[PDB]
C-alpha cells in the first residue's frame, strides 16, 4: 500500500 | 575518525573488529568497534542498534564507557574506552596456578554491581560469558558486548532456536520458556564464579539436551518442590534420568562455606527464588573483599 | 521479580521526560497534518499485524516518527518513507527476528528503493541520536497490570486496545505522557469491564490520583465511545480477534460517574 501519493 | 590511529587488532565478539588505537591529539588509547555498514541490503546490524541506545543510558565503573559514536555514510565506528584484556584469557593464562582466591571475590563483587545496574534500568545482557567480561591493570572488571542486550520494558520472549552459546544459559530457557527474566544474568555469573574457582568450565555440554544433563547430574535432576512448575514446561519429558545433587564441597573445593552459599542461590533452579543481583552484593561473602591488581 | 519493579518504573518515569515529542509540531510542518499522521500510523497498524510484529514494536514505531517530525520537516511523498524505516528500527530492536529490508519496501508497494530505506533508516538514527529505547504506553500498562487484584484478561486486552487507538491521534494525545496515557486506558478498561476504578496501589505508586488522571480520561472516554466512526479502523479490526477476547465489541459506558 502505498499512501499519498 | 581523522584523529585516530589504528594500532592494533584486538579481537572480535558480534558484529564488528574491535581495534586498539589512539587519538592523536589528546593521547588517549581506545578500542574502535568497526562496523562493517552493508551498506545496501540489511543497514544497521541490529546487535549494534542495541548496543548503543542501551549503552548510551547506562554509566557505571563495571560497564564498559561507550566514548563517542562516528557515523558516516559508509561506516559506523564506535568509540570504547580501552581495557587491556577480556577474563577467557587471563583464565587460560592463569590455568595452573589459579586466578586467587581473593581476585575472585572482587571481580564476582564488581560484576554484580554492574549486573544490578543494567537490571535497575531494565536491560538484560543475556550473553555473560568470560569472553565478554573485560580487566585492566588495576583490578577493576567491567561488562562488556551489549549486542544481544535487550531492554525488559516489556517482557523479552524468547528466541525460537535460540542464537547463544550453552555452557551459560539458564536451566528454565533451556526447558523452552517463553520469556527471559534477570535471573538468566545471575544463573550465567554463578557459572563464572565456577569457572574461576575451579578453572574449567561448570557445565561444558554439546548440545542443548546435553547441557541440560550436566546440569542435572551435578545440581541433581529437578521436580515441583525443588521448582514448582517444571513438569508443564514444553521441553520437560518423564523419562529424563533422576540424578542427585552433589555436594556442593566436590563441585567447588577450594570455596568457604559463605562462597558455597551465595553459588547455591545463584545456581538455584526456579527462576523466581534465584538470587538477585542486588541481594548477592549484601551477602557475607562480601565482607572481607578488597581490590587486588592481576598479574597480567 | 521485583527488587528491580519500583527502580525501573521509576526509570521509566525519568526517561519518558527525555523521549517526549514537542507537542505543538505538527503545525509547523507545513506540508503534513494530524489526519496524514493517522493513515500512517493506522497503516503501521496493518502492516504489524500482516508480519505478526509484537504491540511494542508499533508503539516504538510511533514515538519515532514523532521526535523525527519534531525536529525534521516532512513532504507528504516522504512521510511513508519515515514510517517505513521507523518501522524497521523498531523491529530490529524489539523483535528477536525483523522481516527482512525487502519485506519493508514490499509493503510500500515498492514505492520507495531498499537503498532509500536503508539511508532514511541511517538519517532516522542520527535525529534520534541512537536513542531507541524509548517507554511506551505498552510499558507501562504491563507494569500497571502488575497490580490487577485478580488479574483479568479482558481489562488487559481492553486497555491496550485504548492505549494503540491513543497512537493514531496526536492532539489530543500528544500532551499527555505514557504513563498517563496508561493511567487513563487501565482506569477506563478496568471501569468498563468490572465497574472497578484505578487502584490505590497504583496511586501510591505513580503518585497519580483518579483526578490528575481526569482530563486524560475524558480525552479517551470520547476515542472509545467515537472509535466505530472514525476514519480509521486498523485497530478495531484487530482487537475482534478471539486472541483479544474482542474486546473490541464490547460496549463502552456512556459516563464516567467521576
Amino acid at each position: 500500500r502505498k499512501l499519498f501519493g | 575518525m581523522e584523529n585516530f590511529q589504528k594500532v592494533e587488532k584486538i579481537g572480535e565478539g558480534t558484529y564488528g573488529v574491535v581495534y586498539k588505537a589512539r587519538n592523536k591529539l589528546t593521547g588517549e588509547v581506545v578500542a574502535l568497534k568497526k562496523i562493517r555498514l552493508d551498506t545496501e541490503t540489511e543497514g544497521v546490524p541490529s546487535t549494534a542498534i542495541r548496543e548503543i541506545s542501551l549503552l548510551k543510558e547506562l554509566n557505571h565503573p563495571n560497564i564498559v564507557k561507550l566514548l563517542d559514536v562516528i557515523h558516516t555514510e559508509n561506516k559506523l565506528y564506535l568509540v570504547f574506552e580501552f581495557l587491556h584484556q577480556d577474563l577467557k584469557k587471563f583464565m587460560d593464562a592463569s590455568a595452573l596456578t589459579g586466578i586467587p582466591l581473593p581476585l575472585i571475590k572482587s571481580y564476582l563483587f564488581q560484576l554484580l554491581q554492574g549486573l544490578a545496574f543494567c537490571h535497575s534500568h531494565r536491560v538484560l545482557h543475556r550473553d555473560l560469558k568470560p569472553q565478554n567480561l573485560l580487566i585492566n591493570t588495576e583490578g577493576a572488571i567491567k561488562l562488556a558486548d551489549f549486542g544481544l542486550a535487550r531492554a525488559f520494558g516489556v517482557p523479552v520472549r524468547t528466541y525460537t532456536h535460540e542464537v547463544v552459546t550453552l555452557w551459560y544459559r539458564a536451566p528454565e530457557i533451556l526447558l523452552g520458556c517463553k520469556y527471559y527474566s534477570t535471573a538468566v544474568d545471575i544463573w550465567s555469573l554463578g557459572c563464572i564464579f565456577a569457572e574461576m574457582v575451579t578453572r574449567r568450565a561448570l557445565f561444558p555440554g554439546d548440545s542443548e539436551i546435553d547441557q541440560l544433563f550436566r546440569i542435572f547430574r551435578t545440581l541433581g535432576t529437578p521436580d515441583e518442590v525443588v521448582w514448582p512448575g517444571v513438569t508443564s514446561m514444553p521441553d520437560y519429558k518423564p523419562s529424563f534420568p533422576k540424578w542427585a545433587r552433589q555436594d556442593f564441597s566436590k563441585v567447588v573445593p577450594p570455596l568457604d562455606e559463605d562462597g558455597r552459599s551465595l553459588l547455591s542461590q545463584m545456581l538455584h533452579y526456579d527462576p523466581n527464588k534465584r538470587i538477585s543481583a542486588k541481594a548477592a552484593l549484601a551477602h557475607p561473602f562480601f565482607q572481607d573483599v578488597t581490590k587486588p591488581v592481576p598479574h597480567l | 521479580v521485583p527488587d528491580y519493579h519500583e527502580d525501573i518504573h521509576t526509570y521509566l518515569r525519568e526517561m519518558e521526560v527525555k523521549c517526549k515529542p514537542k507537542v505543538g509540531y505538527m503545525k509547523k510542518q507545513p506540508d503534513i497534518t494530524n489526519s496524514m499522521r493517522a493513515i500512517l500510523v493506522d497503516w503501521l497498524v496493518e502492516v504489524g499485524e500482516e508480519y505478526k510484529l509484537q504491540n511494542e514494536t508499533l508503539h516504538l514505531a510511533v514515538n519515532y516518527i514523532d521526535r523525527f517530525l519534531s525536529s525534521m520537516s516532512v513532504l507528504r511523498g516522504k512521510l511513508q518513507l519515515v514510517g517505513t524505516a521507523a518501522m524497521l528500527l523498531a523491529s530490529k530492536f524489539e523483535e528477536i527476528y525483523p522481516p527482512e529490508v525487502a519485506e519493508f519496501v514490499y509493503i510500500t508497494d515498492d514505492t520507495y528503493t531498499k537503498k532509500q530505506v536503508l539511508r532514511m533508516e541511517h538519517l532516522v538514527l542520527k535525529v534520534l541520536t541512537f536513542d531507541l529505547a524509548a517507554p511506551t504506553v505498552n510499558q507501562f500498562l504491563t507494569q500497571y497490570f502488575l497490580h490487577q487484584q485478580p488479574a483479568n484478561c479482558k481489562v488487559e486486552s481492553l486497555a491496550m486496545f485504548l492505549g494503540e487507538l491513543s497512537l493514531i491521534d496526536a492532539d489530543p494525545y500528544l500532551k499527555y505522557l505514557p504513563s498517563v496515557i496508561a493511567g487513563a486506558a487501565f482506569h477506563l478498561a478496568l471501569y468498563t469491564v468490572t465497574g472497578q476504578s484505578w487502584p490505590e496501589s497504583l496511586i501510591r505508586k505513580t503518585g497519580y490520583t483518579l483526578e490528575s488522571l481526569k482530563p486524560c480520561l475524558m480525552d479517551l472516554h470520547q476515542t472509545y465511545l467515537k472509535a466505530p466512526q472514525h476514519a480509521q479502523q486498523s485497530i478495531r479490526e484487530k482487537y475482534k480477534n478471539s486472541k483479544y477476547h474482542g474486546v473490541s465489541l464490547l460496549n463502552p459506558p456512556e459516563t464516567l460517574n467521576l
